[PDB]
RNA sequence: CCCGCAGAAGAAGCACCGGCUAACUCCGUGCCAGCAGCCGCGGUAAUACGGAGGGUGCAAGCGUUAAUCGGAAUUACUGGGCGUAAAGCGCACGCAGGCGGUUUGUUAAGUCAGAUGUGAAAUCCCCGGGCUCAACCUGGGAACUGCAUCUGAUACUGGCAA
RNA sequence: UAGCUAGUAGGUGGGGUAACGGCUCACCUAGGCGACGAUCCCUAGCUGGUCUGAGAGGAUGACCAGCCACACUGGAACUGA
């Protein structure tokens, strides 16, 4: 079974590349309060089959260009 | 070669001495890969002067490790029974 | 039997028509080393006469806390007109290690064993009366089994 | 904006403790009644019952000793701006035990002491000692 | 207050600025004494306080004070200055320490001796 | 160390008697106590709650002849250990075999007892140990060397220490100078006079 | 390490003493000389300066300076405030953000429990062992509050549906 | 210090490397990062730890161990696992 991070698609500009913002509660280290902390990720997609506000899995792979590392495995979710 | 070696620890004019397994080419005292058993040559014959893991060094020479001169004198005078 | 302790003297003034006029204000802890402990604040003309209307206005001042043998029974705040005072029962944390005009009246009641902590305005009238009624703010746990719970043994355990 | 019904409930025992009222009524939740018994259970407040089927009326009836309250604190203690859960270990006795903690723990809300014999923490409530 | 502005913007820890700014993490510094005078304290005390105004090997150029009664600086003596204000002088943030390099022990010293550098009367 | 002084002026400051100087002189007529710690000495102080704190080390710390840096390492492994760090504390100073030797009547005051270690005299175990403060396991036996064991007097210090208490974790036997180690004293065996409480109280400060 | 031998013989200072802060008088000096961490002492009877006697503290060290934390709940998460002491925007509307009534179902992200891998050794801590004791050295354990995966729990928070 | 970036961001293809990769070229697309702080400026070896503190924290990185960087200064390659 292989690590698998889901998130949102924020933009697919970039020809068979897009990016995915990845949500994490972290509770902050001095205060307690659980802070909402955002992670962008260059996601790789041959045929690619998704816009911009779509719910992707996503898994790491060998890296596939400068920054991207994460490859696309699943859309779930399609944006309206 | 990863060898299984002393490594001088203790006092000024009061060794003692740790087997271990380490690659050679680290210092005496350096990065080491696991502690196997100690050595105590100032043992003063109360109960204990040396205490090895021969399972685990066992395991280690049949990966290709060697075993260095003083620490082969040591398992010798275990002798493996007594 | 009664052992007392004197905390402080001041020398207040007054500023009449003449001159001013220079009192003295002595604030005393009296106790029982059991757990009744009481505290008089007197004030006169001389050092002597105020320590005695003092201890006078201690006798009578008299209140009765529930100390768990030799300390106390779980920590407490003091609040009173900015002296804060904390204590915690420290359970044989050996030793009344607390401030001073607060060291005196803990070993009057018979407490001998608490850490305590002196926050905001340090003023000794204040942190006497901070402490006393922390102190009896402070409840006992086969007084604490007589209207929740209802036996010892639950709210314990 | 009534962003904490719980905090509002405490409120309204503290307040009535403090205002001497013999019973205390608000609008009733699944999460309010069942912190209610576990008061009823540990003898702070007296028979809290439900009345009504759309929007249900929690009463509790509060309780004295002598003349003073019983519930001498009641605190609020993972409000909505911050969150505070604890670990089996780690879970607080108040006032040296004497006083209970509400937790909710995955088997439902209990004490402290209650959590701690069965095994598992989780969200701390309220310190009512 | 409200830990949502906390983190937000995080408790600004206040700085603390040294109070002997010669130097800082040195015990003494060595400075070359051009000036030796003598001034007048502030408004309650009255005395004339013997100063240098010398000048370290750092670059600085302080005014430092001189302990004991009566000392031998002319003007170009090498001295070691240490920290410690005066209050009574506007702006005297150092002490010489008497007994090191060119200032010399305070004649007739019999008690407090290693202050003021003077070494048991022997006999 | 040792403080080497007029060893009766200490008593006097604390205005108690500390066994000092009891060793062949029995009483201490000759001394002039509660009237004179110095030239002030007919003075009364107000003596402040830091100062009964301060007196109380100052006194305890005079009875076991223990410096300051070597007693306030007994403080450190006083609250670290188990239990009641005021009666640790007197357990750890009742625990030196210079003040051992002293309980055993082999010296008639600590400062002899410690002498007698200076002598190279005192053995425990077998092993000469030449260090007042060692701690004393309590299933031990100390002994008088051959050497210098019955040198006269120090053998009638011996029978001084019959007149005075005859602790209870001890024995002795007077046959070569012998004697045992028995458990740890407890707070209630050794002196109760002292405030213990004050020297646990005064390095809280 | 041990044995023997002239042998008390070769071996005690430094700071402080008005208050805080343990410990005092006398002489000298007269807002001078000076002290001083702070408050402040000194202008003819100085427990504050300088000697002396006496004392207190520590001790092969003792003071001073520098530096960091503490005390300082004076950056307050634990643990502070904002009528007048410093402090509520001149007042609204509002995007991002934070927070969210009530009931059932579901999900199991937060959360909780358990396990596994890891969290180097040394230090720190506990019970021991060895140097005559101690410092020191060392055995074993705990700890390393973490992170990741797995399997559960479903009260609460979040998601989704009504 | 509020905008930064043009091999920059991505794609295809060739080359290159022990190996993935704008690592390097040609071409095509016009992207990529940024108010959960990019860029710029000043300072700084990092960690296990140490000191302090009841703790949470604050300060710190001497010795000893792990990793990194450097070898008169600035470059470059050769040999070789």
């Amino acid at each position: 079974k292989i690590r698998t991070l889901q998130g949102r698609v924020v933009s697919d500009k970039m020809e068979k590349s897009i990016v995915v913002a990845i949500e994490r509660f972290v509770k902050h280290p001095i205060y307690g309060k659980f802070i909402k902390r955002t992670t962008k990720l260059h996601v790789h997609d041959e045929n690619n089959e998704c816009g911009i506000g779509d719910v992707v899995e996503i898994r790491e792979c060998r890296p596939l260009s400068k920054t991207k590392s994460w490859t696309l495995v699943r859309v779930v979710e399609k944006a309206v | 070669m990863v060898t299984i070696r002393l490594a001088r620890h203790g006092a000024k004019k009061r060794p003692f001495y740790q087997v271990v397994v380490a690659d050679s080419r680290n210092a005496r005292n350096g990065r080491f890969i696991e502690r196997v058993g100690f050595f105590n040559p100032i043992a003063s014959e109360k109960e204990e002067g040396t205490r090895l893991d021969l399972d685990r060094i066992a395991h280690w020479v049949g990966q290709g490790a060697t075993i260095s001169d003083r620490v082969a004198a040591l398992i010798k005078e275990v002798n493996k029974a007594a | 039997e009664l052992q007392e302790k004197l905390i402080a003297v001041n020398r207040v003034s007054k500023t009449v028509k003449g001159g001013r006029i220079f009192s003295f204000t002595a604030l005393t802890v009296v106790g029982d080393g059991n757990g009744r402990v009481g505290f008089g604040y007197g004030k006169a003309r001389e050092v002597p006469a105020a320590i005695q209307k003092a201890m006078e206005k201690a006798r009578r001042n008299m209140i009765n806390v529930a100390l768990n043998n030799g300390t106390l029974q779980h920590p407490v705040k003091g609040v009173h007109t900015g002296s804060r005072v904390f204590m915690q029962p420290a359970s044989e944390g050996t030793g009344i290690i607390a401030g001073g005009a607060m060291r005196a009246v803990l070993e009057v009641a018979g407490v001998h064993n608490v850490l305590a902590k002196a926050y905001g305005s340090t003023n000794p009238i204040n942190v006497v009366r901070a402490t006393i009624d922390g102190l009896e703010n402070m409840n006992s746990p086969e007084m604490v089994a007589a209207k929740r719970g209802k036996s010892v043994e639950e709210i314990l355990g | 904006s009534m962003q904490d019904p719980i905090a509002d409930m405490l409120t309204r025992i503290r307040n009535g403790q403090a205002a001497n009222k013999a019973a205390v009524t608000m609008p009733s939740s699944k999460l309010k009644v069942a912190i209610a018994n576990v008061l009823k259970e540990e003898g702070f407040i007296e028979d809290f019952k439900v009345e009504g089927d759309t929007k249900p009326e929690l009463e509790l009836t509060l309780k004295y000793f002598q003349g003073k309250a019983v519930v001498e604190s009641i605190q609020r203690v993972s409000r909505p701006g911050l969150r505070i859960y604890k670990r089996k270990d780690e879970l607080p006795k108040v006032m040296a035990g004497l006083g209970i903690a509400v937790v909710s723990t995955s088997k439902g809300v209990m004490t402290d002491r209650a959590a701690r014999q069965a095994g598992l923490g989780g969200e701390i409530i309220c310190y009512v000692a | 207050a409200t830990v949502n502005q906390l983190v937000r913007k995080p408790r600004a820890r206040k700085v603390a600025k040294s109070n002997v700014p010669a130097l800082e993490a040195c015990p003494q510094k060595r400075g070359v004494c051009t000036r030796v005078y003598t001034t007048t304290p502030k408004k309650p005390n009255s005395a004339l306080r013997k100063v240098c105004r010398v000048r370290l090997t750092n670059g600085f150029e302080v005014t430092s004070y001189i302990g004991g009664e009566g000392h031998n600086l002319q003007e170009h003596s090498v001295i070691l200055i240490r920290g410690g204000r005066v209050k009574d002088l506007p702006g005297v943030r150092y002490h010489t320490v008497r007994g090191a390099l060119d200032c010399s022990g305070v004649k007739d010293r019999k008690q407090a001796r290693s202050k003021y550098g003077v070494k048991r009367p022997k006999a | 160390a040792r403080y080497l002084g007029p060893k009766l002026k200490l008593s006097r400051r604390e205005g108690t008697d500390l066994f000092l100087k009891s060793g062949v002189r029995a009483i201490d007529t000759k001394c002039k106590i509660e009237q004179a710690p110095g030239q002030h000495g007919a003075r009364k102080p107000r003596l402040s709650d830091y100062g009964v704190q301060l007196r109380e080390k100052q006194k305890v710390r005079r009875i076991y002849g223990v410096l300051e840096r070597q007693f306030r390492n007994y403080y450190k492994e006083a609250a670290r250990l188990k239990g009641n760090t005021g009666e640790n504390l007197l357990a750890l100073l009742e625990g030196r075999l210079d003040n051992v030797v002293y309980r055993m009547g082999f010296g008639a005051t600590r400062a002899e007892a410690r002498q007698l270690v200076s002598h190279k005299a005192i053995m425990v175990n077998g092993r000469v140990v030449n260090i007042a403060s060692y701690q004393v396991s309590p299933n031990d036996v100390v002994s008088i060397r051959e050497k210098a064991k019955k040198q006269s007097r120090v053998k009638a210090a011996l029978e001084l220490a019959e007149q005075r208490e005859k602790p209870t974790w001890l024995e002795v036997d007077a046959g070569k100078m012998e004697g045992t180690f028995k458990r740890k004293p407890e707070r209630s065996d050794l002196s109760a006079d002292i405030n213990e409480h004050l020297i646990v109280e005064l390095y809280s400060k």
